[PDB]
């Protein structure tokens, strides 16, 4: 199975901008990227990639409506501010099970201000002393976090 | 070889005692002609084996084209002749060659055996990875015991065995499927799955699975565990005069709470033998009926042993009462009815045994020999084995001895019930009183001088090793091992669940059961509503979904036409007690029109149909515009963790389709995908010409016959031409559906009572 | 057949086809083919019934099972049968009335509501139509019918009443019962619905009657008139009636037996009239010299090792001018010492067969050609000379003085050990630890017992002569009687005892005897005690020196006779290890449930909390003895092994039967006051075996010498 | 490297599913070690 086979699956072979969702899982990847998804896409509001062993954020087409976005097992360690350059629109981060090192790596979601959410579990970052307290005045946009910044609700 | 076959069989029939022999007996009859051998069997095996290794070439090898690997005479050495043979009609050899091909030669394969003797390797396995200990000098106390040999991956009896078997290995000659199949359907793939890729010769394949499978049971000495595991090192393990410490590299449980909760269920209603049996083969345990378990152990609890006379199985003739298992060993006794004062002033008209009697007894670990007269406990005798055995035991053949003395030693009261609310025979009433208040004969039983002896040594009433025994009572510091011929005599079965000997005698009653309650280790899945109206929340929410799961074809078809028809069924009514009734209407207003947006502008989607469809049993509420009511969380009763998450998935359902499972209630369950390809998956066992019933004669206008694969290829409702067991040409028409005797004949008794209620 | 009912049908069709039979006042038990034939038909009626339902409209169709439908759920067939007489008459009745139908006249099976119609179900093993018109002609067209057969084949009357997979799978479920029958074999004996009135038949002809009639015990004239008695006459006290009349003079005659009563068994050898008993076994047990050659270790044909041994020991291969120290009764002379000399030619010579050379004077040497010829019957009836020979019973002898020696030098030290065993596999768990322990202890003693190299020795010339029988059968062969010796510095000498002519084996049986003659080196002058040696004619072949002591050096010949029996039993005389280790094994493991620990170490050689465990071994000047472990295992060892060289049939009946009388005192050693019947038959019976075997008579008196130590020491 | 680690079940905390697992580990102590851990409150007065 490939991203080009989910593609397929998804649009049922129909035009790019009739669906506003991807569900890229277990998915083989080459040298660990994105592909399949061409520039062309002009409407997306939810991604799913798990399991995709994406190693880096360099491949994604440039999107204004997207709101979430999910990455997990995955051994990306890389800035992220791409993202803004790509669609600085995102509202619900997850990056649950990732491999990031230390704080400077979630250092340029700063720029980011529509973020609301972001998940972080098991993370090498996670384990670190007033992590929670350093994250929320790192990035003050933030509204929600692992699910605990004051209440639970839930996506 | 099918030519030289034909040829040969030619040649054979051109003398006519062949075409006499051949024309007159019948398939059937094959057994006697290959029995009429020589029997000129060797008288001394030690000698001829000692003359045949000294000969030039006492191998008998096969007719074939390995000889031509080796020369008849290497590096010197005579191995192989040219010489034609009569008693086998192929070539002579000697132990030269043999050991030339363990030298050089062909090489073969090494999978086969990675699976093929599973059970000689899990034995290594299990000798490799056992821990040892010390070693205990000290004399062991060893009992008789009829003990498994060798573990077996499910116990099933002969027959079945060979039917298994035969299903396995044999795919033609397979007429037919029985109601051993799809019991063991799962064995049947996994073991034709591990075989497959084979060529070792079939009759080895099957004499390994009949060792596998076929229980091999023998007398043995035995102290301490007693599973098969344990018996395999029971050479090394155990010793007359020595001891070690080993330990080798569940259902039971569940199968008692089943089978007594069957009997609770059964017994209140009338006719409780229908009843019982309906639920016990339609019941389940994870993967199986309960006829595959309860025929794999001997006899079991009383609850067990009287569902299995429900059922079709045999049981130990051991008379049941309460715990106690008694033997009769002589003596007649003639029951006859007398009335009798009780200690508590009240007057009984019950049964008494005239004459003497003696029987082995057993309870638990506990073992021993009781004599008793009319109205008179004689004599006990007992080994010490566990304190609350032996009380057990004491009480309970006190009370069966129906002792004057135990009469004059009630001191309270007998109205007792069970958890059905019947009132017992004041018998079983006794039995009940005196285990509850265990102090109460034994304070007025009376005291009686220790047995003076070598070993002979007396229990107080405290049930430590203390001197001044009880009146008869005594225990002996020697092994007593009773319960020989376990005939398994014909016993009938009564509709209120008693059983009784070939005679009106009653061996085991309905009420024997013990009324104590425990926990299922497994997942007790029936498939009656009737059942599961007793238990927790969570239960009834994992048998629903279980029968949901179960009969997916049939729901997802009617899913299709779209009607009303498909939400009004009875399993789900039991679900309706489960949800809030000032709620439970919204839920299957919503649960409705979701599931008719999923039929109407989507496609299949098997896991939030399974999750949304129970809900819609109760009627709709819709808003007072008329549209239906939005909700993300369904509560149920008992709050907190009794809820269910609409979206993806909560504590008693979780279905993840990145390996597309299922977590039902803690429990996960392979939903290998969708689709009726998923569906065919799971019908991947089952059995060879299982679709396919029988209809009809050869029917020659089909010509000649067809394969099982090119069988697949005719469409539902065809008529083809097939060749049942060894032969025997008939017409067979391809099924459209998976049919259940058991449930057809469990509905006839049904209607065939509902008419009789009806017109009484 | 009812085991086949129980199996293959639920209990709840059993029950409603036990009710139908009770109804009828039909017993089951005894009609199982009726009954088998009732549940069928029960079992085909409700499997046609199920299933088939009606919608609103009223067209046949199919439901669903475990889903219903409010309460109707209306089935398309009402079954009938099953229900009691009553119930099902009026049942039918009320449909009939309902549906405005003629009633049967006789009771239907099933009804139809989409017909409106009483549809009867039959089954038969023959055609279905046959079947199908009688029922038609009993019944007539009120009601509708359908007959299913055996054989796949069926008669509806109308072929739209049942879809294609009713009668696809009441044909299946037909098939699969009668292949389950036929399979158990109970369809030949199944007999339909027509037939199942009558049952076996099994009547006796004429012959066999009046045989049955004569064979009646005394007082009836026909087995009738016995079955009759048999079965009417009661007994209340026929036993005792002819107990109280049998004579007073048959009884046990219980007799308490105490220890006066006991006597030595086997007077007669103590007495001196009689001859010494000879030495009767095979090979020379405490008299074997060995031709002893250090070898590498290579192990090399028998006929090899001998011929090197005897070039070692030039005087004695080239010896040619014997001494006859004596010739015993009948042998010659000449003819053992021109076969000596034949089989050391033949050892010695260049070839490696190891056939005779002669093959025509041993002929006459082995006494081959002194055999009778066998003529017809008919010549034997007219000859009057032609007698019987009359049996010949063995001697009866004394107690020699042999057999002692033998028994004490056979258990005794040897630097010498041949006992060799194979290894086995690791020992990781503890028990086999212990075994192991237990192993070499006890293989440290019995090894260099000379009993040990004996056993050896007879087990490989038994295995020799095995081989060399079932190679050669019908020429003249010589086997040198080979053993090999490791010392306690390893050298792996082979020994040459002897040689060995084998004569004629072809033998198609095993009881059949061939006759081996034997010649044994040995230093032992038979003049020294020549009550020993009346069987074997001897020489005197010359001297050797063993460390500077010349010593001389024998020639011992004797013809003799074994059988593939013996001769395979030879090589399992091995088993005497085992025999001697069980139960030392037993006595240790005692000693163990004692005190925890393992004392295998204690009881052989002592520790500092437990004395070395000592029995009572022998005796001197009337003084009994006590002897390490080491020498009571040695002892037993020898005992086995004497058990097997002098066994015969005289030795079995006086162990199996002398064990009477050694329980018989182990009873009263525990003071258990056992009482004998009849003691002097017993004692019969014992001594009608001591006739001529050396074991026997050796056992008989160290059994009287030990019955009396127990009678001196019973007065504590 | 010395625990024996199960899989049981899963919680949910705010509507996700977190695993649980059971560590299961043999140990050895003595009545002196308890009287150690229950004295291993002293760390509150130590840091103070």
């Amino acid at each position: 199975m490939e991203m080009g086979r989910r593609i397929h699956l998804e649009l049922r072979n129909r035009t790019p901008s009739d669906v506003k969702e991807l569900v890229l899982d277990n998915s083989r990847s080459n040298e660990g990227k994105l592909e399949g998804l061409t520039d062309e896409f002009e409407e997306l509001e939810f991604l799913s990639t798990i399991n995709v062993g994406l190693t880096s954020i360099a491949n994604l087409p440039k999107l204004n409506k997207l709101k979430k976005l999910e990455l997990s097992d995955n051994r990306v360690s890389g800035g992220l501010e791409v993202l803004a350059e790509k669609c600085p629109n995102l509202t619900h981060l997850n990056l649950s099970g990732n491999k990031i090192k230390d704080l400077s790596t979630i250092e340029p979601l700063k720029k980011l201000e529509n973020l609301k959410s972001l998940d972080l579990f098991n993370c090498e970052v996670t384990n670190l002393n007033d992590y929670r307290e350093n994250v929320f005045k790192l990035l003050p946009q933030l509204t929600y976090l692992d699910g605990y910044d004051r209440d639970d609700k839930e996506a | 070889m099918t030519l030289a076959k034909i040829e040969l069989l030619k040649q054979l029939l051109r003398d006519n005692e062949a075409k006499t022999v051949l024309k007159q007996t019948t398939v059937d009859q094959y057994n006697i002609i290959r029995k009429f051998n020589t029997s000129r069997i060797e008288k001394n095996p030690s000698l001829r084996m000692k003359w045949a290794m000294c000969s030039n070439f006492p191998l008998a090898l096969t007719k074939g084209d390995m000889a031509n690997r080796i020369p008849l005479e290497y590096k010197g050495i005579q191995l192989k002749t040219n010489a034609e043979d009569i008693g086998t009609k192929g070539q002579m050899c000697s132990i030269a060659a043999v050991t030339w091909w363990n030298t050089y030669g062909p090489i073969g394969d090494t999978e086969g055996f990675e699976r093929v003797y599973e059970s000689f390797f899990l034995r290594k396995m299990r000798l490799d990875n056992a821990t040892w200990g010390r070693i205990t000098f000290g004399p062991v106390e060893r009992v008789r015991k009829r003990v498994l040999l060798n573990p077996l991956t499910k116990e099933m009896p002969p027959d079945e065995a060979s039917n298994v078997i035969m299903e396995i290995l044999f795919p033609k000659e397979a007429g037919i499927p029985r109601e051993s199949t799809w019991i063991h359907r799962e064995l049947i793939k996994e073991k034709r799955e591990k075989l497959k890729g084979t060529m070792i010769t079939p009759i080895v394949l099957a004499y390994m699975l009949e060792r596998e499978l076929v229980a091999r049971r023998r007398f043995l000495p035995v102290a301490g565990a007693t599973s098969a595991e344990f018996i395999e090192m029971l050479h090394c393990l155990q010793g007359e005069n020595w001891r070690q410490i080993y330990h080798p590299g569940s259902r039971s449980q569940s199968m008692i709470v089943a089978c007594r909760k069957i009997i609770r269920r059964s017994i209140v209603a009338s006719n409780p033998l229908e009843l019982a049996v309906e639920i016990a083969n339609k019941t389940v345990i994870d993967t199986e009926p309960l006829k595959s378990c309860l025929a794999a152990i001997d006899g079991g609890d009383v609850a067990c042993d009287i569902i299995r006379a429900a059922l079709g199985l045999k049981i130990r003739q051991r008379q049941r009462f309460g715990r106690l298992e008694l033997k009769r060993i002589s003596g007649r006794g003639f029951k006859n009815d007398e009335e009798i004062l009780i200690g508590n002033g009240t007057i009984q008209k019950i049964g008494i045994w005239d004459g003497e009697e003696e029987f082995h007894v057993r309870c638990g670990e506990c073992r021993g020999i009781l004599k008793k007269s009319k109205m008179k406990l004689e004599k006990l005798l007992i080994n010490s084995a566990k304190k609350e055995d032996m009380r057990d035991l004491i009480i309970l053949c006190m009370v069966f001895s129906q002792d004057t003395r135990m009469f004059q030693g009630v001191r309270g009261e007998i109205n007792f019930l069970n958890r059905a609310g019947q009132l017992l025979s004041p018998m079983y009433q006794l039995q009940r009183y005196f285990l509850n208040r265990s102090n109460d004969l034994f304070d007025q039983w009376g005291y009686e001088e220790s047995p003076k002896a070598s070993e002979l040594h007396g229990i107080n009433e405290s049930m430590n090793a203390s001197d001044y025994t009880l009146k008869g009572v005594v225990v002996t510091r020697n092994v007593i091992d009773d319960f020989s011929s376990t005939e398994t005599e014909k016993v009938s079965i009564t509709k209120n669940l008693s059983l009784i000997k070939r005679t009106g005698e009653v061996i085991m009653g309905a009420n024997d059961v013990s009324e104590l309650e425990s926990q299922a280790q497994l997942m007790i899945t029936y498939d009656t509503p009737k059942m599961w109206e007793m238990g927790t929340t969570k239960e009834l929410v994992q048998n629903t979904y279980q029968w949901v799961l179960k009969n997916l074809v049939t729901l997802k078809a009617q899913f299709l036409l779209g009607k009303e028809d498909m939400f009004q069924w009875d399993a789900f009514e039991a679900f309706e007690s489960i949800i809030p009734q000032k709620m439970a209407g919204q839920y299957s207003g919503f649960a409705r029109a979701v599931l008719k947006q999923m039929r109407d502008q989507e496609v299949m989607k098997t896991d939030q149909f399974i999750k949304l469809l129970p809900f819609c049993f109760s009627p709709p509420k819709l808003r007072s515009n008329g549209e239906p009511y939005q909700f993300l969380k369904l509560v149920l009763k008992g709050g907190g963790e009794n809820f269910i998450e609409v979206r993806k998935g909560s504590p008693l359902f979780s279905y993840n389709p990145q390996t597309e499972v299922l977590t039902i209630c803690g429990r996960m369950m392979s939903l290998k995908g969708k689709i009726e390809d998923e569906e065919r998956n799971r019908s991947m066992g089952n059995a060879v010409l299982a679709g396919f019933l029988v209809s009809g004669k050869y029917d020659p206008d089909l010509g000649d016959f067809k394969t099982i694969e090119e069988l697949e290829k005719l469409k539902p409702g065809e008529k083809a031409n097939i060749l049942l067991y060894q032969g025997k040409p008939v017409k067979v028409v391809k099924r459209k559906r998976y049919s259940a005797l058991s449930n057809d004949i469990s509905q006839g008794i049904k209607r065939q009572r509902m008419t009789v209620e009806s017109m009484g | 057949m009812d085991t086949f009912i129980t199996r293959n049908f639920q209990t709840t069709i059993i029950q409603k086809a036990k009710n139908t039979m009770a109804e009828f006042s039909e017993d089951p038990e005894l009609q199982p083919a009726m009954l088998f034939n009732i549940c069928v038909h029960l079992e085909v009626c409700y499997v046609i019934s199920d299933m088939n339902f009606l919608d609103e409209e009223g067209k046949a169709y199919t439901a669903l099972e475990g889903q219903g439908k409010e309460q109707n759920l209306r089935p398309q067939y009402e079954v009938i049968e099953g229900m009691p007489r009553t119930i099902a008459w009026m049942v039918q009745r009320s449909l009939a009335q309902e549906h405005g139908i003629e009633t049967p006249k006789y009771l239907a099976d099933l009804f139809d509501y989409k017909t409106k119609r009483f549809i009867e179900v039959g089954i038969t093993k023959g055609l279905a139509d046959d079947y199908f018109w009688k029922k038609k002609e009993k019944l007539g067209n009120s009601m509708e019918l359908m007959i299913f057969s055996y054989n796949q084949d069926y008669s509806l009357s109308n072929e739209s009443s049942l879809d294609e997979e009713g009668k696809g799978r009441v044909l299946s479920r037909l098939t699969e019962l009668q292949a389950e029958l036929s399979l158990k074999n109970l369809w030949q004996v199944l007999i339909g619905e027509e037939d199942v009135e009558k049952g076996i038949d099994f009547k006796l002809g004429q012959t066999i009657s009046r045989l049955r009639d004569i064979s009646v015990p005394a007082g009836f004239s026909n087995f009738e008139g016995m079955r009759s008695y048999i079965d009417n006459i009661d007994p209340k006290g026929a036993i005792e009636r002819n107990l109280a009349r049998m004579s007073p003079l048959v009884s046990v005659t219980p007799k308490k037996l105490t220890w006066e009563d006991l006597r030595p068994i086997g007077p007669h050898i103590y007495n001196h009239e009689l001859p010494e008993v000879p030495y009767n076994a095979f090979l020379l047990m405490s008299d074997e010299l060995g031709l002893a050659n250090m070898t590498e270790g290579k192990s090399k044909k028998p006929k090899t090792l001998a011929k090197e041994c005897l070039e070692k020991y030039s005087t004695l291969r080239d010896q040619t001018d014997p001494i006859l120290i004596m010739k015993s009764e009948k042998a010659n002379e000449n003819f053992l010492w021109k076969l000596w000399r034949d089989c050391v030619n033949t050892i010695s010579n260049e070839e490696m067969s190891n056939e005779l050379q002669k093959t025509n004077y041993a002929k006459w040497a082995t006494g081959d050609g002194l055999t009778y010829q066998k003529i017809m019957k008919e010549v034997a009836i007219d000859d009057e000379t032609m007698c019987q020979e009359e049996p010949k019973i063995p001697n009866k002898c004394r107690v020699a003085a042999w057999v002692q020696t033998e028994m004490n030098l056979l258990s005794t030290l040897t630097s010498k050990r041949a006992l060799d065993l194979p290894e086995i596999g690791p020992d990781v768990a503890p028990v086999e630890h212990v075994g192991s322990e237990r192993r070499k202890y006890f293989v440290n003693e019995i090894n260099y017992c000379k009993a040990s190299t004996v056993m050896m020795k007879y087990v490989l010339f038994h295995t020799s002569l095995l081989n060399e029988s079932n190679a050669s059968m019908g020429k003249y062969k010589v086997i040198p009687i080979t053993n090999r010796v490791v010392n306690e510095k390893g050298e792996s000498f082979d020994m040459l005892y002897g040689l060995a002519v084998k004569g004629q084996s072809h033998l198609r049986g095993d009881t059949d005897v061939v006759t081996v003659v034997t010649f044994e080196f040995s230093s032992t002058d038979p003049r020294v005690d020549s009550g020993k040696w009346p069987k074997y004619t001897v020489f005197r072949i010359g001297s050797l020196f063993v460390s500077g002591r010349e010593k001389s050096v024998y020639l011992y010949c004797r013809v003799n006779g074994t059988n593939k029996i013996q001769m395979k039993w030879g090589m399992e005389a091995r088993r005497c290890l085992l025999q001697s280790m069980q139960q030392m094994e037993a006595i240790v493991e005692q000693e163990s449930s004692i005190q925890g620990y393992d004392m295998t170490k204690a009881c052989f050689k002592g520790d500092r909390v437990n004395s070395p465990k000592t029995f009572s071994i022998g005796t001197q000047e009337g003084k009994l003895v006590k002897g390490s472990f080491g020498k009571a295992l040695r002892v037993i060892f020898t005992k086995c092994l004497m058990h097997y060289v002098f066994g015969n049939a005289q030795l079995e009946g006086f162990s199996a039967e002398s064990r009477r009388l050694l329980l018989l005192i182990q009873a009263l050693k525990d003071r258990k006051g056992p009482w004998v019947f009849d003691l002097e038959g017993m004692y019969s019976g014992i001594e009608e075996c001591i006739s001529n075997n050396p074991w026997v008579i050796q056992s008989a008196y160290w059994f009287n010498e030990w019955l009396g130590f127990e009678k001196e020491g019973s007065k504590v």
